[PDB]
């Protein structure tokens, strides 16, 4: 959407339509500090468990980041937005 | 087989955005629940069925995370 | 139950027009003070106290050159 | 294909405006072989007026301009601003085509509105192309709503953060870091933050992706707004700011190198605060700069925003990451310490990643070694790591000392 939230990006464009790498060496037990978490001397109709972002824990959102750029050949032009209901403090 | 599904017994062998449900069925989640008040050890056979239903409950994956933050963040406000 | 019986589950739903009342002036009021604070803090400012930028900034009063313009007409129709 | 003439009925129709009652189709083709030929004739006579006065339109002035060339008499009226209108009659059995012209009184026409006097032919000289490509000069060719309140405060906070001033700038940051009502305006920000990152592969500025990367360090220090739900749009515009390659104008004098070690900073706090076993946006960052660093053929800049950001992330990362890939440092040691060519930018980013990897290898060093480290340089590759290592034991004595 060209009027949309980044209107200001879209206009100053000027568009105007409209073995190291097995799994395991990434587990977070063998790449963390766990040893600071041992503390010595400490001085149903609804899941409990809050929904967590399906895009984030599911989706590719890699695939957005960009292995080339400035000197590379692709655009861009207006795009939607999409108001996500599950997060809470959104009035609507 | 009960109506055509095979249970998971020990015998058997394995613009808005839409409103999400949670990836836990609500009896996946009974189970959750009571298992986790069973086994803060009120009563000891509570406790100790709901002992062996974690050593040996197949579909109690895809419920791990819950249980293992459950644990973790016990012991650490229970120290 | 949990050998075969699977029901979807869904978040609490927050209903209550006493609540909602509340975040929506909430957040309308804080929107308004960080936005006046913003505007405040990056121009001309005047003060009712002495040297008084942080607590109560005001806008300073500038002077337009026709009045009527910004007074009469409507913003939003 | 084939010679297209009028229709013989189409000679039938005129020869009754004549009075001629019968007349018999041998003649009806006579006729319309003839002002077809005629019209074929000044058809390619008026696109020789077209032509040598250079128009490509065809005006009516053209066809006139022929059948002056032909002798015959010229149609009068058809030089006035008119178009193409045609006026059907059903009728009983009669199907044609007429004008169905229109009448106006003769005052309205004496009093019409005066059309703007016309200007006189001048000269005008501009360069098109100037030793290469054209220039960029005017003469050339180019190549759910938020109420008015929060419409405008949200006006005021990204016109603040684009480099007007810095003392605005530093008071919009102050208004997003501690404001309690800002929610409802969140996702506006982080569509401007994730779209203003995206612009910079149109335009490579430092200045401004620094800016936008306070705005998040800003956006992030506010305990009122919970960014749970918008952390997957600032997450890669933060990774963008971390590994891409070219994060400058001029890649020589730009010191593309502190928005690197701030953004790497800014995604270590990005994935201590958020990181949840649901989330897995630690084990997802640091599998992103892990396959980004052990891959060869990634340029020494993107090179070192995944060193920057694993060594943000903690001891244990450096330890299991870092470590393993030391005699990496013999590779780049090959392009440093030994030429033939040396005015290359190979060189400033070559030795910006050897003192970043020593600086952060150093205290794992000392945490993971004797109190001696006599020949542990030696020992280490290049002997610099370790000479770093004994000034990180020493650094580390000092701090004792201070307690």
């Amino acid at each position: 959407w060209r009027y949309g939230p980044a209107r200001l990006w879209y206009d100053m464009l000027g568009v105007p339509e409209d073995d190291l790498l097995a799994d395991e060496n990434f587990l977070m037990v063998t790449q963390l500090h766990w040893e600071d978490d041992i503390i010595w001397d400490g001085e149903p109709w609804y899941s409990i468990f809050p929904i967590d972002n399906e895009d984030l824990v599911y989706g590719r959102w890699e695939d957005n980041i960009i292995w080339d750029a400035q000197a590379m050949p692709r655009l861009l032009e207006p795009p939607v937005l999409t108001l996500d209901p599950n997060d809470e403090n959104l009035i609507l | 087989s009960i109506e055509g599904c095979q249970p998971a017994i020990p015998e058997n062998p394995p613009r808005l955005k839409p409103r999400s449900i949670h990836e836990l069925s609500v009896e996946q989640q009974l189970y959750y629940k009571e298992i986790t008040e069973a086994c803060v050890g009120s009563c000891e056979a509570k406790r100790a069925e709901a002992l062996q239903s974690i050593a040996t409950d197949p579909g109690l994956y895809q419920m791990l995370p819950r249980f293992s933050t459950f644990i973790s963040e016990g012991v650490r406000v229970n120290v | 139950p949990h050998t075969y019986i699977k029901t979807p589950t869904y978040r609490e739903p927050v209903s209550d027009y006493q609540v909602l009342r509340e975040k929506a002036a909430s957040q309308r009021r804080d929107v308004e003070r960080a936005l006046t604070r913003f505007m405040a803090k990056t121009g001309e400012t005047q003060s009712l106290f002495k040297d008084d930028v942080s607590t109560f900034p005001l806008i300073a009063a500038r002077p337009f050159t026709i009045p009527y313009l910004t007074a009469l007409l409507p913003s939003e129709l | 294909l084939s010679n297209t003439v009028l229709p013989s009925e189409s000679m039938k129709v005129v020869a009754e405006s004549m009075g001629i009652a019968q007349i018999q189709e041998e003649t009806c083709q006579l006729l319309t072989d003839e002002v077809s030929y005629r019209i074929k004739e000044i058809a390619q006579d008026a696109l020789k007026f077209m032509h040598m006065g250079k128009r490509q339109k065809l005006t009516t002035s053209d066809i006139d301009y022929a059948l002056k060339l032909k002798n015959v008499e010229p149609l009068y009226g058809f030089h006035a601003q008119e178009f193409i209108p045609f006026r059907f009659a059903s009728g009983g059995g009669r199907e044609l085509y007429f004008y169905e012209e229109k009448e106006v009184d003769l005052s309205d026409i004496i009093n019409t509105p005066l059309p703007r006097v016309p200007l006189d032919v001048c000269l005008k000289a501009h360069w098109l192309s100037i030793e290469g490509c054209q220039p960029a000069i005017p003469e050339n060719p180019p190549p759910h709503e938020l109420s008015v309140e929060q419409q405008l405060y949200y006006k005021e906070i990204t016109e603040a953060c684009v480099g007007s001033c810095e003392a605005k700038r530093a008071e919009a940051l102050q208004s997003i870091a501690t404001d309690p009502g800002l929610y409802q305006m969140l996702p506006r920000f982080s569509t401007f933050i994730s779209e203003g990152v995206r612009v910079n592969v149109v335009q490579n500025n430092l200045a401004l992706l620094i800016y936008l990367m306070r705005m998040v360090k800003a956006l992030m220090d506010n305990p009122t707004l919970y960014l749970e739900k918008y952390v997957h749009e600032l997450i890669p515009a933060v990774m963008t700011c971390i590994v891409s390659r070219q994060l400058c104008l001029r890649p020589d004098v730009d010191n593309h190198w502190a928005l690197r070690d701030f953004a790497a900073r800014l995604v270590a706090q990005i994935c201590k605060h958020f990181s949840t076993t649901t989330n897995n946006i630690q084990s997802r960052i640091t599998k992103t700069f892990t396959k980004s660093w052990v891959d060869e053929k990634t340029p020494w800049t993107t090179r070192y925003g995944s060193i920057a950001g694993l060594a943000e992330l903690g001891h244990d990362v450096i330890k299991t990451l870092i470590l393993p890939r030391l005699q990496q440092e013999g590779e780049r040691i090959r392009s440093v310490l030994d030429g033939p060519v040396l005015s290359n930018i190979d060189r400033i980013g070559a030795d910006h990643v050897q003192s970043l990897l020593l600086k952060h290898c150093a205290p794992v060093l000392a945490k993971l070694r004797p109190p001696p480290d006599n020949q542990d340089a030696y020992r280490a590759e290049f002997g610099s790591l370790g000479p770093l290592l004994c000034s990180q034991v020493v650094k580390a004595r000092a701090q004792a000392a201070l307690q």
